[PDB]
């Protein structure tokens, strides 16, 4: 019932977009359709092209294009002949004869709009993956884009939480010590596998200390994993929530408790490189949503891949002779999904 | 701030009569406009958000529409429980500004 | 003289 | 899922009060807590908003400096410290809740407490 | 139709086992059943106990028990297996049964290959069925009175073949607008010991850079957890190919690799299948776990992957801040077919 | 006088 | 799955001969390759065996030192170098296969090549 | 080494007759005993392995048995295609030793 409208600085080019966020469903992405209002009297001999570009921007300025799609809207190119959506038909009926459609198909295995949080000493552009729909007036495609003729609209590729809840994330580990005949067991679980932004995360921890050693501390932390792959492969770790509990588990004793954690941006604003959801211009966006990949693909994708895990770490006292030689850090990680519910 | 001009200040209608309440925004607040009803002595109750989205629970006789900077609250059938003061909110920009209310009587 | 920013319009 | 506010009473001009809003049924980080006052016989007026997810607080120009909105995220409760009160600050102060992702109106309201100056 | 028989050094205790390899089916393990032959005239009020022990040895010598099960066979205090009934009929009144149940999530018999420096006992996980006669369990076990039989917990290849293991990666470079794509895959997911592994590699070089070598290796991952977490890497097969992919050119080849023990005998810590006494056992089979458990097991966990690594030419304005090694890994299963 | 090693026997 | 031989012929006592076994249809590392001679009018006699998986070669006491068994794993072919041959070594030499995991008899045999000496 | 004393050296039987060929191991070779059939001028053919398990494709009339160190190959029915020299191999210990064969005729 309403579409976005942006005009050229000279007013001779107008781009009509029905959305700014296009949902990726893993198997396919929402088509980027629209209508471009042209002025052939002004547009003497030139042509109107519309471009969809996915780019990995600054962060000195290492800007690379991950996916470029280009369509000629005026004059109507027979190559770009696709059936019109209802939105494009309504828009053309509203505008007139000088309204021409464009349609893009975003291929799968492409990054979602993810912004990396700049550091305190950073003063450049926004690092991350961005999408942009650009319409311009040019005689050919080898001519530079002009600021007066072009309209740039930032769009976002988003993913929402899966409708069906996943299996409960449970994990456990066991350690055997030298002087202890029985082992130390740690069990951790989350109340659900898909969480929403701002929703608390409940961590159910079961510790069965059958050893001679005491668990001094239990550290519960939610960490964000950003897989950034442009020139190299690099995974970055960022604890978005923590809970250093002073709970002690006595030897030959068990301990069960439920810890509640909530990741939010207010206390993570000083962490450089922290992944955030895509921004339109500079608005405040939450922590990055988990990216939904194919079930089994073993595929490494250019861009930023965001995942979250809860690490339950046990601190074990060091002593009882035997020359240490023990981990003393009995950690367990539980992967969960941090996303947005599908809008109703 | 943004002036959220509402009209009429008050109106009278019968049971089953069609009631239209119009709110005008000084600037372009997009569709970020909400509507509330507040019976005397009780808290305000959300009716429509995004200027057209009916809230979960409120009866279907309430409907919201926009035209540029003109937002309208329409009541198709006026049930006996629909006589209250109706406020228009814009939440596009801080500070949030409300309407002056439209008292609806019999 | 500023750059025309994004706005909306009814599809009718 | 309901809101309870308490702490309003008769206070001389220049006095101070602390209005508390016992929020229950939702999380402080998935919701935004707002205070909207209403002078007797007048319309609704927003005074203060808090977003615990972003750690941002907003005030109206009339209450800027004098008023302070807080949140005790431990027990899911928000507070409004109305320091340096004035006679024109008398109203019924409502505590309202809005979605953090994303604002779609003040869907839940409290019963309202009267602050008489 | 045949059973294993071992006798005590004095000949007054004999334990009968129907098999020495017990198959783990992830969900459940083959029950260790048997019959022990006693003679109450020798025992003179003693009791005959049978013990099943899973131990992590070092042969230092950090020997720890991961699972101990003890059963009093004589005097009698489970339903009899048909084999146990037949053995009782064969032997007589002085034959008494024992039965063990190995709980799941226990290690399989895995031996780590000793280094040339040391010539001690085997290091790894092994099971033992020990039958002894003593008045109480607190008394030490005597050599003349006890019989120890080494048994093995084994796993066989899954009957249904799994999905074809595929992996693909892509790299972008500063001075190239188009990326370098690498695709690798294996012809099947489950491989048998001694059988070759075919790696189908597809390289699409659209960059200004050329790859100099394609190094493809089969690597064994041993997850050993007794006191710490430790994953050990061991390349059991390698193939350094001089195949070069030119800039703005594509390349497709199939590489064949076979992991075997003849060329891996100098690699200390290489996991081997469980041994009975000292015989040659092939490379360790892949251990089959629950689909999703995220569970760590005290013992040795063996897995295999094929790593296909491209060696991209260095240089350029950007310099050393780019990928010189574009690698993918292909997890496959190396196991034994189910007998018969 | 050596330790009795493992042998087999017909189950009949 | 087929085994084919080549290399048997007339040699003088003290001579040397090389027998080849072109194995096809199976892998040298999942199989063990064996040589079994048979003097005319007599029974089978194992002489040499190779296990490429373990890199181990076994010979009979009558052929130790004189004979050598090899394998070309790339070509899936095994070789028997019959050095310092004697008159008693005349026989029909068979190349046989056994499973590596595990030996269950010589299931596949070659056609046999006569070595006369 | 280990000697596989095979008896008889040769036996004669008619069509449908039951033929039993006995193998004796000097030491205990466990069940690691195989049986082969070698017709004159051809390669030996595996019949039994593990002293009792029939090789795939071999007719069911061939059966193997073990009694301690005594192994027996039994042919239930003697079809005309079963007249060959039958060999007994133990593969328990290196060197592998065969039997002396048992020629079966009309």
């Amino acid at each position: 019932t309403r579409v976005f409208k942006k005009a050229s600085p000279n007013g001779k080019l107008t781009v009509y977009l029905g959305k700014r966020d296009f949902v990726d469903h893993i198997d396919l992405v929402d088509p980027v359709d629209g209508v471009v209002l042209v002025d052939p009297e002004y547009l003497k001999e030139r042509r109107v092209y519309v471009t969809l570009t996915c780019a990995f921007r600054y962060g000195l300025t290492f800007r690379k294009d991950l996916f470029v799609a280009n369509v000629q809207s005026f004059p109507p190119a027979p190559e770009d002949k696709k059936p019109l959506t209802r939105l494009q038909e309504r828009l053309i009926k509203k505008l007139g004869e000088h309204a021409y459609p464009f349609t893009f198909e975003i291929p799968p295995n492409l990054p979602c709009s993810v912004t990396l949080q700049p550091g305190p000493e950073d003063t450049g552009k926004a690092c991350g993956v961005d999408y942009e729909v650009k319409a311009f007036c040019a005689e050919n495609l080898e001519e530079k884009i002009h600021k007066r003729n072009s309209v740039r609209l930032v769009i976002r590729k988003v993913q929402y939480a899966p409708e069906r809840p996943g299996p409960q994330p449970t994990a456990e580990t066991t350690r055997q010590f030298l002087m202890s005949d029985k082992p130390l067991h740690l069990e951790a679980s989350l109340d659900k596998e898909i969480y929403y932004h701002g929703e608390p995360i409940s961590v159910n921890v079961h510790v069965t200390n059958n050893t001679n050693k005491t668990v001094k501390k239990i550290k519960i932390s939610v960490r964000q994993y950003a897989d950034i792959c442009l020139f190299n492969t690099a995974q970055y770790k960022c604890p978005v929530a923590m809970e250093e509990a002073d709970d002690t588990v006595a030897p030959s004793s068990t301990f069960c408790k439920v810890y509640t954690l909530t990741p939010f941006l207010a206390n993570n604003r000083e962490k450089r490189g922290l992944a955030l959801d895509g921004k339109l211009k500079h608005e405040d966006t939450n922590l990055a949503s988990s990216t939904l990949l194919r079930e089994g693909a073993n595929r490494e994708i250019l861009g930023i891949i965001v995942s979250y895990k809860v690490k339950v770490k046990l601190v074990v006292s060091r002593g009882g002779l035997l020359g240490d030689l023990a981990s003393s850090d009995v950690a367990v990680e539980l992967p969960f999904t941090l996303m947005h519910p599908k809008p109703k | 701030d943004i002036q959220m001009t509402q009209s009429p200040s008050s109106l009278s209608a019968s049971v089953g009569d069609r009631v239209t309440i119009t709110c005008r925004a000084s600037q372009s607040v997009s569709s970020a406009v909400a509507w509330y009803q507040q019976k005397p002595g009780k808290a305000p109750k959300l009716l429509i958000y995004s200027a057209s989205s009916l809230y979960s629970g409120v009866p279907s006789r309430f409907s919201g529409s926009r035209s540029g900077t003109d937002f309208t609250l329409t009541i198709s059938s006026l049930q006996p429980e629909d006589f209250a003061t109706y406020y228009c909110q814009q939440y596009k920009y801080v500070p949030v500004t409300f309407g002056q209310g439209t008292k609806v009587e019999i | 003289t500023f750059t025309p920013s994004t706005t909306d319009t009814s599809t009718r | 899922v309901q809101l309870v506010e308490s702490g309003g009473g008769l206070v001389q001009p220049g006095g101070s009060l602390r209005l508390s809003c016992a929020a229950s049924g939702f999380n402080v980080y998935s919701s935004s807590i707002h205070w909207v006052r209403q002078a007797p016989g007048k319309g609704l007026e927003w005074v203060a908003s808090i977003s615990s997810y972003y750690g941002y607080t907003y005030y109206a120009d009339s209450v800027k400096g004098r008023f302070t909105i807080s949140a005790d995220t431990s027990k899911n409760t928000a507070y409004l410290q109305m320091n340096s009160l004035r006679a024109e600050d008398t109203a019924v102060y409502y505590c309202a809740r809005s979605r953090q992702f994303w604002y779609s109106g003040l869907d839940y309201w409290g019963q309202g407490t009267l602050v008489t100056v």
